[PDB]
């Protein structure tokens, strides 16, 4: 079955960067969308980066130019990568694969500090 | 169907005098707005002059006073009198029966009634 | 200008002739304009006109009329005649002949091509 | 029961609820402008838009000319009131006339229906407005109110024909592509239309008229229409995404940018571009897209802003999204009913499937560029009507799509100056000096848009080579009229949501548009020097300009391309000498009517064939008209063609790439017989689908590469018959005037009588062209690509056959009983191939008969 397991995660000062990553078991990514999102407490969950099969992405207005999303097909990897994090940062981030069930990863947090 | 014949049409000099008839089959007459278009082959209808249920009346731009549209609606039939008749008036003389539909007209949708025509030719 | 007869009603199966001659008010000098292609037409309302034969050097016939019309000449009576046999009713139309490639046309003839209403 | 329930005049007195001044989100301070509600959730602003972007706040042409084919500049227009009123008729009429349509009716019900997502506030559990999916509306007295609105109809921007859908974005949510749908504006006239050349339609109308028929702006209008229903739902695709193309080579264009959305929206051969893989990954990731609003809607314990209740706005988006809700009031989507919504939003409401209701003429694909402007009035009913367009019953505008054809009903089209020049942008295709013969290199220059469409191979994609798990449970997989007929049926008509009072926002609203992906200019003048004469000197040899003397036709490329007057024809040497030759007055006549059949007879010449697969016809004058195959003569071109096939029509030839097919790995079920039976008929199931997808990514393929490229030929056979003809046109009257004024009375010469013959030559004659050139196309298909398919397919049956049998084998003691009855199964189903039936996958009744 489909399990989608994160690694990385903060703390992490002001200004500096970090990488989260995720590998996917039990499909095979290869013609499916992925995407990293993060919820701050008491807040909406909300879509940060998305990356297609053949490698277009898209972002959240407020990450663009700071973070890249990034996938590997063969590896069944995605990764996102944080430069300049702000305190608006911090919160639960997760892994998502776009495909016909919900496939989150476990969420992990990154904490943003002055 | 609702049947417009045309009567009237014929050649005529420059200067000279014709008067338009049409008379309409069915029942409907009183609730069109009768008008005369003018149409010359290769070229759309233009109004020449219309006439709505009340009697009100509107002249294409170079009518200019030479001619008077009126309406019969006990013989369900319209009629367009001209005077001063002009080269540019030639033409395809195509009466219409028109009403309102709500915010359009039925010319606008348009399912409204055309006669073949009564031709003018100007000498 | 042309002149055209022959027209007239007739019950679908049925036939006509319709023939079409010079006026006198046809230029004759230098050229006679006649001697030259000539093509009949038809029109029926609200739609446009097509040729329905024309007699020069070939003689070319619309695909719908193929094998029914047939368009001739006639030098003694000075005509361009066609013959319509198996007449439609959706022949029906006002057929004009024309001296090809000018703005000779005649000012028609009516064929109307009706059953009798039961 | 209409659209527009109300009769709107320009300068109709405010009152504040369907005629105000409004102002809409702006990224300064913008000025009221006045507007009209003509339909609940859809405003008209008939200004031009100065407004929506700070940039283009200038209506003069750019500095820089922009890289479209067609384009058109006024500053003065929609400027007057009397202009304001005419557009806002204009709009008015149009939308009657798109909800006229059963089609129309759906979708404008749709984006009645698609309000933006309440997704404005950053707490999980409540609902908001977002403020620049709203307007602020001025009343009578000078106060203000605010509005939810879904969509806008406003004046072009400073290209008066550049209609576009644009929408204010969010500094976190892409709304026009995660779900939630933003208010739409539509940059868009119906004082303008554009013109464009057609000729498949000639066998089933072969009085079809010369020259460039108009576009119906109904169509233009549906068109981002349909762009803005995909961003009302939040269903866009990325502009990301674009169809990229190869632009080295001499033929083909310097540049191109035609987006998925685009194509998506054009529907018909131009939607079947995008490959399987990259659409099922969209609706799976729209999928995902939906169930957050459901999520989001389930969390949801509060609402802001308006004294609308939560169930209330809640049921709103379980109506616009079709959620499915369980008697506790959970929210979810259901997969049937999403595909069904998704199909409808991107393959029922396509540009295609609305010129199939309209009855119009309309360029087939986006590939049959625009090529000019025309001036337009609609709103006088003598014009255009509401059901018949331009083309009016019981008229000779009735049939032929005559009111569409812009020379037949002239009075009805002024064609203007297209802005962007002929070769703004180009290519410089040189015939280098020694090939001609040293003597000078043969360089012409061509449009950008006369090149070829290439596209690159990236975009196409496939996981043919993955390998997949077999299984027990493994799951077994047309627009249709009938089908669109099923699906209104499921459209209660009526039922629109309500105008809610919302609390006022800021006099001015805050708002940006959304970010666009920035584009680079092509190269522009790229020099080629070559070795051989192209279809493009070919053709440009068959031009003439404004002159004084009367021009010469030749057999020779050469000369014609040397001489302004000298004409290059494909026609025979006595043709060529015919019609060059001094005719005096008395012969005129018999001149004209034998030039007429000469053009006739060489032009309609067909040639039959037993020898070529799929090609049962020739039409040999093809080879000399765009030197095909560089070899300049028919009996070159006939033979080339026998021998050689298809392939030598083709500017390039396209990469088919089938890799090794993925193997079948079957999971065992070693204790149940029901299984391990299922998991065999499975097995061969998805085989079958294996068959069908490997076809239909070869289709794709053809259709973007092979197809397209016979298209152009066609196109340019076209050209070079209308060249044909204006110069034979442009002889015989230069011989005519050359008569006294005595021979020209007697002889009442009437030109336009032979164009209208020469026309209906042309008509039969690319009868002919397009019956010849779709058997090539599919002909190349059948031959030439799908082979490559089957013998992947055939390898791929027989793995699997030996993969089976060792399986039935390895399991012959769970399987007692039935081992023989699954060999045959097996081994009947994997022996014979599933053929190919081109109308599985193309509905083209043209290339379907074909086939």
């Amino acid at each position: 079955q489909v399990q989608l397991v994160e690694s990385g995660g903060g703390l992490v000062q002001v200004g500096g960067s970090l990488r989260l990553s995720c590998v996917v078991s039990g499909s095979d990514i290869s013609g499916i969308a992925m995407g990293w999102y993060r919820q701050a407490p008491g807040k909406r969950r909300e879509m940060v980066a998305d990356i297609f099969s053949g490698g277009s992405t898209d972002y959240a207005g407020s990450v663009k130019g700071r973070f890249t999303i990034s996938r590997d097909n063969a590896k069944k990897t995605s990764y996102l990568q944080m430069n300049n994090v702000k305190p608006e940062d911090t919160g639960v981030y997760y892994c998502r694969l776009y495909g016909s069930g919900d496939y989150w990863g476990q969420g992990t947090q990154v904490t943003v500090s002055s | 169907q609702v049947q417009l014949v045309e009567s009237g049409g014929g050649l005529v000099q420059p200067g000279g005098s014709l008067r338009l008839s049409c008379v309409v089959s069915g029942s409907d007459f009183n609730t069109y707005i009768m008008g005369w278009y003018r149409q010359v082959p290769g070229k759309p209808r233009e109004l020449v002059a219309d006439i709505t249920t009340e009697g009100k009346t509107n002249y294409g731009g170079s009518v200019k006073g030479r001619f008077t549209i009126s309406r019969d609606n006990a013989k369900n039939t319209v009629y367009l009198q001209m005077f001063g008749l002009k080269p540019e008036d030639a033409g395809n003389y195509v009466c219409n029966a028109d009403w309102k539909m709500g915010a359009w007209t039925a010319g606008d949708y348009g399912i409204d009634y055309w006669g073949k025509g009564t031709l003018v030719t100007v000498s | 200008q042309l002149v055209e007869s022959g027209g007239g009603l007739v019950h679908p199966g049925g036939s006509l002739r319709l023939s079409c001659a010079p006026s006198a008010s046809l230029p004759s000098t230098p050229f006679n304009p006649f001697n030259n292609m000539v093509g009949w037409y038809r029109q029926a309302p609200g739609k446009q006109r097509e040729m329905v034969a024309s007699i020069g050097l070939r003689i070319n016939y619309a695909d719908s009329v193929k094998g029914r019309f047939t368009i001739s000449r006639d030098n003694a009576k000075n005509t361009v005649d066609l013959q319509m046999d198996s007449l439609r009713p959706e022949d029906s139309a006002t057929y004009y002949c024309h001296i090809e490639y000018t703005h000779y046309w005649g000012k028609g003839t009516l064929v109307t091509v009706s059953s009798e209403p039961k | 029961m209409p659209f527009v329930n109300k009769q709107f005049n320009y300068k109709d007195p405010v009152n504040g609820v369907d005629i105000a001044y409004i102002k809409i989100p702006n990224a300064g301070q913008m000025q009221p402008v006045k507007a009209f509600k003509i339909h609940n959730k859809i405003w008209v602003i008939p200004e031009r838009d100065t407004f929506t972007n700070p940039e283009e706040g200038d209506l003069n042409p750019p500095p820089e000319a922009k890289q479209v084919p067609v384009s058109y500049y006024d500053s003065t227009y929609l400027s007057t009131d009397n202009e304001k009123d005419n557009y806002l008729k204009g709009v008015t009429k149009l939308f009657e006339r798109i909800y006229s349509t059963d089609l129309g009716r759906m979708l404008l019900t749709s984006i009645v229906r698609g309000i933006p997502f309440w997704g404005g506030s950053t707490i999980d559990t409540e609902l908001k407005v977002i403020d620049t999916n709203c307007i602020n509306v001025i009343q009578p007295d000078g106060s203000y109110r605010s509005e939810e609105l879904n969509l806008v109809i406003i004046g072009p921007s400073a290209d008066i024909i550049q209609f576009e859908c644009k929408s204010f974005g969010h500094e976190v949510l892409n709304l026009t592509r995660n779900g939630y749908g933003s208010t739409q504006y539509i940059r868009f006239s119906p004082d303008f239309t554009f013109g464009f050349e057609e000729s498949l339609e000639v066998d089933t109308n072969p009085l079809l008229g010369a020259g460039k028929f108009a576009t119906d702006p109904a169509v233009t209008l549906a068109h981002q229409l349909i762009h803005a229903g995909h961003r009302l739902y939040g269903i866009a695709i990325n502009p990301n995404r674009v169809f990229k193309v190869n632009t080295n080579a001499y033929y083909e264009m310097s540049g191109l940018e035609v987006s998925f959305e685009e194509l998506r929206t054009f529907g018909g051969h131009d939607a079947k571009f995008i490959d399987s893989l990259q659409e099922n990954e969209f609706r799976l990731y729209y999928y995902n897209k939906f169930k957050d609003i459901a999520s989001t809607l389930n969390k949801a314990k509060s609402i802001v802003g308006t004294t609308a209740s939560l169930q209330y706005m809640k049921n709103v988006f379980k109506e616009k999204y079709l959620l499915s809700e369980d008697t506790s009031g959970k929210f979810s989507v259901d997969k049937l009913k999403f595909d069904k919504l998704y199909k409808m939003l991107t393959e029922i409401y396509t540009e295609d499937n609305f010129v199939k209701f309209f009855k119009v003429l309309n360029a087939k694909t986006f590939l049959n560029f625009d090529k000019a402007v025309f001036k337009i009035n609609i709103v006088p009913k003598v014009n255009y009507t509401i059901y018949d367009g331009f083309n009016l019953r019981n008229t000779n505008l009735a049939a032929n799509f005559n009111g569409q054809n812009t020379e037949i009903n002239n009075m009805n089209f002024t064609k203007l100056k297209n802005f962007t020049g002929l070769f703004e942008f180009y290519k410089l295709l040189c015939v280098r000096g020694i090939i001609t013969s040293a003597l000078n290199d043969l360089c012409i220059k061509v449009n950008n848009w006369d090149l070829f469409f290439s596209p690159s191979e990236d975009n196409f994609t496939n996981d043919l080579n993955k390998g997949e798990e077999i299984t027990s449970d493994t799951n077994i997989e047309n627009i249709s009229l009938d089908l669109i007929q099923q699906y209104y049926l499921t459209f209660n008509f009526d039922n629109e949501p309500e105008n809610i009072s919302i609390e006022n926002l800021s006099s001015d609203i805050i708002g940006q548009l959304e970010l666009m992906p920035n584009i680079e200019r092509f190269p522009n003048g790229k020099k080629y020097e070559l070795d051989k004469y192209t279809m493009f000197h070919y053709l440009r040899a068959q031009e003439f300009e404004h002159g004084k003397s009367r021009i010469a036709l030749t057999n020779s490329v050469n000369e014609a391309l040397l001489n302004p007057s000298r004409v290059y024809t494909f026609f025979s040497s006595d043709y060529v000498k015919k019609v060059n030759k001094a005719t005096e007055a008395a012969m005129f006549l018999g001149w004209v009517e034998q030039l007429v059949y000469d053009f006739t007879d060489e032009t309609s010449e067909v040639s039959t064939t037993d020898k070529i697969a799929d090609i049962t016809i020739i039409i040999p004058y093809i080879g000399p008209a765009l030197n095909i195959g560089n070899m300049l003569y028919k009996d070159d071109f006939v033979g080339a063609l026998i021998f050689s096939g298809a392939v030598i029509l083709l500017e390039f030839i396209p990469e088919i790439a089938i890799p090794v097919l993925g193997t079948f790995a079957l999971v065992s079920y070693i204790a149940n017989k029901v299984l391990t039976v299922q998991t065999i008929d499975n097995a061969l199931s998805k085989r079958n689908e294996k068959w069908d997808e490997v076809y239909k990514y070869i289709v794709t393929n053809w259709l973007a590469k092979v197809n397209t490229q016979i298209d152009l030929i066609r196109k340019k056979m076209k050209e070079a018959l209308e060249n044909q003809a204006e110069a034979t046109k442009a002889i015989i009257n230069y011989q005519y005037n050359q008569y006294t004024e005595e021979e020209k009375n007697n002889i009442n010469f009437n030109i336009d009588d032979l164009s209208s013959k020469l026309n209906e030559s042309i008509n039969k004659a690319m009868i002919n062209i397009n019956k010849f050139l779709n058997q090539c196309s599919v002909s190349y298909l059948m031959n030439s690509m799908i082979p490559y398919g089957v013998k992947r397919l055939e390898d791929f049956d027989a793995s699997l056959k030996d993969a089976l049998l060792k399986y039935i084998y390895d399991n012959r003691g769970t399987l007692i009983g039935q081992v023989d009855r699954l060999k045959d199964k097996v081994n009947n189903t994997l022996s014979t191939d599933i053929p190919f039936q081109l109308s599985k996958y193309v509905d083209n009744q043209r290339l379907l008969s074909t086939f």
